[PDB]
């Protein structure tokens, strides 16, 4: 009986490949041959945030592009002022082994999680004037890998249970369960319209999810190793992926297939973090070789190198206005990068 | 898409010989280390043998030390494992498993219950008729 | 401008002072990782040192010996896959690995798990502590002779007792040969890779053994001393 | 030892004693300005020889010199003005100034000056390299920088002292130079001891709070030599305060000498314990290669400690000339002067962290083209 | 065995994914090309803002 | 002992001794040796 179902499923896989091939007219690299190259980009460290004890694993940027939150494995969450470097809040986490952190769009809530399997939520704008644990979410049997905020009452959660879930802040229960991944889900990114989101798993595949329906729409299996980082294009029609096989891939929703791949011969180490710029022309990917590389999102050539970290970069973030880029690595140091005339 | 498919098996008289084959695709086979795993009926997954990227380093389990020979051909994109001197305790479903990251010297989740870089496996039964 | 920024500067100074105060207690405590299979007696070990020395995710056990704080974390209810979340444990003082030597069935899996941990790129900096649990069960079953070890490890029939093998005041020499062969098997994997970056400390441990805390404290002290000497470029 | 300023005092006291004894009551033939004879009071035709008077220094008082006084009050003399014929050359018995002492002094001065120069250059380079890189900031590196600064201060103080009172007025400058040289030498020795003390504490006792003993070690290495030098200068000024402090004044030398000598034994014992621990670790970690590593580590740790001071630590003060004095002086002015250069070479240029930082900085520089 | 349900769900998911609309890669290429070009002037990273307007002095 | 304070004492002694030498020697030479 199982043989019949497996044979039926095998045939359907060929149909997807044929449909994807039928639309493959030309590579994106071919059509971009007439565009002007970006050229070498010089980036210098404008601000250096230090004070964390253990290695920094994740960070996020605020909507106002003024404050950012960073997570370190010492059990401390610190909110940094990018302009004047003062620390506005220090949150002593209940669990030291934290792997992710999120910043609410309204700036009133901050969430974090890790190996504790609990999504701790902290309220900043409190009537008393002190940070406290607002709500703690439990139900995941695996480690907490990533989380993002849709609004003040809804939060998207990614864990190692090969499943994602949408949580209600007030109810504290899973509104929907996102099932279909086979490996541990590493990270997810929300579209600008906060309508659809995609998440990468440890199975060399990516899936398109819908928060309203809770069912898969598109699947991309272009990568060869486990996908570590993922980020949405600012236009909402594409998204890039980073994996351990030292290559970066850009996928488009309408095309349902890859456009090109970013790779180079001296790079033998995978990518940990990846994000786009405001215009989307620059693709910044944090590699494991103690520095970050900037890739052209149309020409796929190297635009620059963000060196200065003694250890692997674990997180990368670009502000909503593209004014600066801040990178966090395992040396407990945060480097903010900006251009010059 | 990364996929693996093993071949070879069936009913073999005790003391016979076999030669499993699997054709890797969707990734650079020369840059990934490959391991072999069998699952005895009613028993968990156990490591069998492994071979380095270039084949310079080869190791075997104590229960299969010297019995089996494992080799890879990067040109033909195919992995091989010679099985001779079979005994009826060796009946198991043999799976071919890959390592998570390329250019690595550590291969962790091969013996895990669920793995995304292993083939469907082939049935190998050693019974005397 | 400066009037409003004064409060921010004072708050930043207070946060820095709190961070500096917490840094001392953070660095005073030593972090440890506990790894092992289901058959290994990790539960017995943690029960023994949590009583004598004072969905859920990972667990935490805090014990103090010789006025030194130690923290150890267990895997907990995590999935079988561990290649992804084990990289964060690369800053712990050492890993306590528990192996059941009285079964001869899951021993090969324990060897493979130890080899993967030792050869891991992130865990190659920090040392691993080896505990061979359930020695009494190993001694009893090898004395009975019903279950053999040569069938699972044919190299045992030609293996000889090391000259430096110091046994207990009284026990059958067959037990000594079996336990040291397993130890020699583990140290072969440990010495197969690593040019002095990390070391392995084999120790014989029983379920009711109350000296585990002392052995961990001595092993942690040796690792700290060796790391300091490495920083001095003396070793 | 008595200097010229005391010899003139002795001559003045002799002149005064003669003047008081000049009013007694043949021709006395009374001599003065000779600063030897004031004895005879008469008896023309004969005189007795006073044997080589003792109130002058550097004069073997074991001979005798003859003179003559005659009937008419005349003395034997060919050139007329050479009165008071004497035989003073028969007792002096010590002439022909030797130049070997000054040659040896100039040689030792040249070698120790060149050693201090090269050591100062190397240590300044090491201090600049360590102070530039932010990642090299650590307690070990802080104490290393303090030791290098102390070595440079000792070298520059030696250079200054070589010209304050050994070139070519009040004694204020010379005393200040001498006390600064002694203070810097004591601080250098105490910081050398502090290196081993900190290493032993970090290996044996601390096991925690390593950063909490930095200020304690700094105070112990800086303030205590300052107090010792203050006591020495107070004793020198209130006991004798004669001439400059360039010369010794008896047992007051042991006020500073014994403490700085004592640190050598403590650092020696600390080095004993640390080498024993290294050997134990090498034996426990498990061969003929172990001896090579033991020799490699024992050698490298030696300059950073008080070792090589034990060869001539217990030898007391000896004469200026002699086999023991010359070999000890050359040995010390070689190894003590070149110690800073060797320590800098070991712990800055050969350090793995510094080499990695230099490589990273050079790679970043060439990549910015 | 209970693996039949997993195969049935995989078949259902593959069938659902099969009946979706797809667009040619030629149109996909132009969509990203135009979006980046339109916002290239407004990108501080692509076009360096003068230090006077840059908050990161 | 320390061999850098002993050197200072020895050199000072040498300088003072040489000065005293020159003084006493020139005085003795002038008063007595010129008659020889
Ligand atoms: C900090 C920025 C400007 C990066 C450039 C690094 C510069 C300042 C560093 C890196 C390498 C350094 C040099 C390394 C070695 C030597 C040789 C010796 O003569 C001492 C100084 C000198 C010449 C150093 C001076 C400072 C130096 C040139
Ligand atoms: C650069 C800093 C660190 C140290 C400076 C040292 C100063 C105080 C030293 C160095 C060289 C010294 C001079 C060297 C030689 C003589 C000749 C002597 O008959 C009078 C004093 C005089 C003129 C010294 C005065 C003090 C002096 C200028
Ligand atoms: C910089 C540190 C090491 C020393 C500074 C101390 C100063 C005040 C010292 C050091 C060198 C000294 C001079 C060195 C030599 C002489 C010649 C001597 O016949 C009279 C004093 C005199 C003129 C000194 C005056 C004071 C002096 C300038
Ligand atoms: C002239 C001398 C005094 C200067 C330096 C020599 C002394 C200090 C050094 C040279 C060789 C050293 C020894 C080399 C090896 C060993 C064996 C070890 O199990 C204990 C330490 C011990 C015994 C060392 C003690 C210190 C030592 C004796
Ligand atoms: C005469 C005795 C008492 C003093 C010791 C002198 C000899 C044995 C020592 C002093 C200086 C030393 C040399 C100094 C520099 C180096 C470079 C280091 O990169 C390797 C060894 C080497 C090439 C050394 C060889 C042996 C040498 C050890
Ligand atoms: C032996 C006693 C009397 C004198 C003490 C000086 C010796 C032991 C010191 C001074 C110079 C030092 C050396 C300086 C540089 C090097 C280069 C290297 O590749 C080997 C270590 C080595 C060789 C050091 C070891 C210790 C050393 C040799
Ligand atoms: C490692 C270098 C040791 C030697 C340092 C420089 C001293 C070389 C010469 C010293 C002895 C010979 C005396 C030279 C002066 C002379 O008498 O002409
Ligand atoms: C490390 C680079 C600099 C090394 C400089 C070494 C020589 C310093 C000056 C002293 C020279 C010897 C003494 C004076 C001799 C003379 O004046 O003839
Ligand atoms: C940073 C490198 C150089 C450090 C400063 C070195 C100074 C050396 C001074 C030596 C003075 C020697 C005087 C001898 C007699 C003379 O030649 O006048
Ligand atoms: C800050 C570093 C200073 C390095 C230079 C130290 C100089 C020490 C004293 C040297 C004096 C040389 C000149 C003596 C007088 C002369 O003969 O003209
Ligand atoms: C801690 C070191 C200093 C403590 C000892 C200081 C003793 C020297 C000063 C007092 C004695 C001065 C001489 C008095 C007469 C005599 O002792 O003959
Ligand atoms: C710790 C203070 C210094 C050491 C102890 C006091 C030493 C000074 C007092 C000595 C005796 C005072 C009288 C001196 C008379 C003289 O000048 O001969
Ligand atoms: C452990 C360090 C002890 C330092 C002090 C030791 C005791 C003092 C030694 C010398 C005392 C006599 C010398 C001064 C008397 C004098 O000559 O006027
Ligand atoms: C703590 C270890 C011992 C510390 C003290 C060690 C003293 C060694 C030197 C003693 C004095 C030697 C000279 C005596 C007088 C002489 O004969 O000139
Ligand atoms: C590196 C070994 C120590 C330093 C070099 C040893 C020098 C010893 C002294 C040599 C000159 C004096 C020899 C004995 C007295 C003489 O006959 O001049
Ligand atoms: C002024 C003394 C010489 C300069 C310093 C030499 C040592 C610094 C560089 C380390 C070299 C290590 C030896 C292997 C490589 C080489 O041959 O350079
Ligand atoms: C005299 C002052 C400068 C001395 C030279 C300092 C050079 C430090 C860095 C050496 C080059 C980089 C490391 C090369 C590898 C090695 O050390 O073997």
């Amino acid at each position: 009986e199982l043989d019949q179902l497996r044979q039926e499923a095998e045939q359907l896989k060929n149909q997807i490949r044929d449909a994807r091939k039928a639309c493959a007219d030309a590579t994106l690299s071919q059509i971009t041959n007439n565009i002007d190259p970006v050229g070498r980009i010089q980036m210098r460290t404008r601000r250096t945030l230090r004070g964390h004890l253990a290695k920094i694993y994740a960070m996020h940027w605020g909507t106002d592009s003024r404050l950012l939150v960073s997570a370190s494995q010492d059990g401390k969450l610190i909110i940094w002022d990018s302009y004047t470097t003062n620390k506005v809040h220090a949150i002593p986490l209940r669990s030291s082994w934290v792997m992710t952190c999120a910043y609410a769009p309204s700036g009133n809530y901050v969430a974090c999680g890790g190996l504790d399997n609990i999504c701790s939520i902290y309220n900043l704008k409190t009537r008393e004037g002190n940070v406290r644990v607002s709500r703690e979410l439990a139900g995941h049997t695996g480690y907490l890998s990533c989380c993002r905020f849709l609004d003040d009452n809804q939060i998207v959660t990614s864990s190692g249970d090969t499943t994602c879930a949408l949580w209600d802040i007030e109810t504290g229960q899973q509104t929907t369960t996102f099932t279909g991944h086979t490996g541990d889900v590493m990270s997810l990114s929300l579209a600008p319209d906060t309508r659809l989101f995609v998440s990468g798993a440890c199975d060399a595949s990516a899936k398109l999810w819908d928060v309203r329906e809770g069912m898969c729409r598109q699947t991309f299996t272009g990568h060869e190793s486990d996908i570590n980082a993922i980020c949405f294009f600012p236009n909402g029609n594409a998204f890039a992926t980073g994996s351990d096989d030292a290559t970066c891939r850009l996928f488009d929703l309408r095309a349902d297939q890859e456009l090109m791949t970013y790779s180079h011969d001296n790079i033998i180490c995978g990518i940990t973090s990846v994000s786009f710029s405001k215009s989307g022309r620059l693709l910044l990917a944090g590699y494991d070789d103690f520095n970050c590389n900037v890739w052209d999102a149309l020409k796929a050539d190297r635009a620059g190198v963000l060196a200065g970290h003694d250890n692997r970069v674990s997180c990368l973030g670009v502000t909503d206005d593209g004014m600066a880029v801040a990178t966090g690595s395992w040396d407990s140091f945060l480097k903010i990068w900006n251009g010059s005339s | 898409q990364v996929q693996l498919q093993e071949s070879g098996g069936g009913l073999v008289q005790p003391g016979g010989s076999l030669r499993l084959s699997c054709a890797a695709s969707g990734f650079t086979f020369s840059n990934y280390k490959m391991n072999w795993v069998r699952q005895a009926p009613g028993k968990g997954l156990e490591w069998v043998s492994d071979i380095s990227q270039s084949g310079a380093s080869i190791s075997y389990t104590g229960s299969v030390k010297g019995r089996f020979t494992i080799s890879r051909d990067n040109a033909k994109n195919t992995l091989y494992l010679q099985m001779n001197s079979l005994k009826p305790e060796d009946t198991a479903v043999y799976y071919c498993a890959r390592c998570p990251a390329p250019f690595t010297r550590d291969c962790f989740d091969v013996t895990s219950t669920t793995y995304a870089y292993r083939g469907q496996g082939t049935q190998v039964t050693v019974s005397s008729h | 401008l400066s009037a409003e920024d004064k409060a921010a500067v004072e708050r930043s100074k207070m946060i820095e002072k709190q961070l500096q105060k917490d840094k001392q207690v953070y660095r005073a405590t030593h972090r440890l990782l506990l790894l092992g299979a289901d058959n290994s007696g990790k539960s017995t070990i943690v029960k023994q040192m949590r009583i004598y020395h004072v969905t859920s995710g990972i667990f935490e056990t805090k014990f103090q010996v010789d006025k030194v704080n130690f923290h150890m974390f267990d895997v907990g209810a995590q999935r079988d896959e561990r290649r992804k979340w084990i990289q964060c444990f690369n800053d712990v003082t050492a890993i306590i690995f528990v192996v059941d030597s009285s079964d001869y069935n899951r021993l090969q899996e324990a060897l493979n798990d130890f080899k993967s941990i030792w050869n891991n790129r992130w865990l190659r900096t920090i040392s691993v502590i080896l505990f061979l649990n359930k020695q009494d069960l190993l001694a009893e079953k090898v004395l009975a002779g019903k279950s053999k070890i040569e069938d699972y490890f044919p190299e045992f029939a030609r293996y000889t007792t090391p000259e430096d093998a110091t046994p207990e005041p009284g026990e059958d020499p067959r037990v000594t040969r079996a336990k040291y062969f397993i130890r020699d098997e583990f140290l072969r994997i440990s010495t197969a890779s690593g040019d002095g970056r990390h070391y392995c400390y084999p120790h014989f441990t029983c379920s009711v053994d109350t000296e585990n805390a002392r052995r961990i404290f001595n092993d942690c002290r040796d690792i700290i001393q060796r790391m300091h000497l490495r920083q001095y470029e003396l070793l | 030892v008595m200097t010229k300023e005391e010899q003139i005092f002795l001559l003045h006291r002799a002149q005064a004693q003669c003047e008081k004894r000049l009013k007694e009551v043949g021709r006395p033939c009374l001599p003065e300005w000779d600063h030897i004879l004031c004895w005879p009071l008469g008896a023309p035709g004969e005189v007795v020889a006073v044997p080589c008077p003792d109130y002058i220094y550097d004069f073997n008082h074991k001979g005798h010199a003859y003179r003559r006084c005659d009937r008419n009050g005349s003395w034997e003399l060919v050139p007329g003005h050479n009165r008071t014929w004497a035989n003073y050359s028969e007792c002096v018995k010590f002439l022909t100034n030797e130049t070997r002492e000054r040659e040896v002094f100039d040689r030792l001065a040249m070698i120790y000056t060149v050693g201090y120069s090269v050591s100062l250059a190397s240590l300044t380079v090491a201090v600049l390299i360590l102070a530039y890189f932010r990642r090299l900031h650590c307690t070990r590196n802080y104490i290393h920088m303090h030791l290098f600064l102390s070595f440079m201060l000792r070298a520059v103080s030696i250079f200054v002292k070589d010209a304050v009172l050994y070139s070519g007025a009040g004694y204020a400058g010379c005393r200040v130079a001498v006390t600064f040289f002694l203070y810097f030498l004591a601080t250098n020795y105490y910081w050398i001891l502090v290196e081993g003390l900190y290493l032993h504490s970090l290996i044996f006792m601390a096991f925690f709070s390593e950063k909490k003993y930095l200020w304690g070690f700094t105070v112990f290495g800086w303030g205590l030599p300052a107090v010792f030098v203050a006591v020495w200068v107070s004793v020198r000024a209130t006991l004798a305060n004669t001439g400059c402090w360039d010369l010794s004044s008896g047992n007051k030398k042991w006020i500073i000498q014994v403490p700085i000598l004592a640190s050598i034994v403590l650092n020696f014992i600390l080095f004993i314990n640390i080498v024993r621990v290294l050997a134990t670790k090498l034996r426990e970690t498990n061969t003929r290669q172990q001896y090579r590593k033991l020799l490699k580590s024992t050698l490298v740790l030696m300059p950073l400690f008080g070792v090589h001071y034990i060869v001539f630590m217990a030898t007391p003060y000896t004469e200026v000339s002699g086999t023991l004095w010359q070999v000890q002086m050359h040995y010390e002015m070689l190894f003590n002067s070149f110690q800073g250069f060797f320590v800098a070479i070991i712990y800055c240029f050969c350090n793995g962290e510094v080499q990695a930082e230099i490589k990273k900085s050079w790679s970043r520089w060439t990549l910015a083209l | 065995t209970a693996s039949i349900a997993q195969a049935r769900k995989l078949v259902e998911q593959l069938k659902m994914e099969a009946n979706i609309d797809r667009i040619k890669v030629s149109k996909a290429a132009a969509d990203l090309m135009a979006y980046c070009e339109a916002h290239a002037k407004e990108d501080p990273l692509l076009t360096p803002v003068p230090a006077s307007e840059n908050p990161f002095r | 002992a320390v061999s850098e304070h002993q050197l200072l004492h020895d050199k000072g002694k040498s300088i003072q001794d040489l000065r005293r030498r020159f003084f006493l020697h020139h005085l003795i030479a002038e008063i007595h040796t010129a008659e020889i």
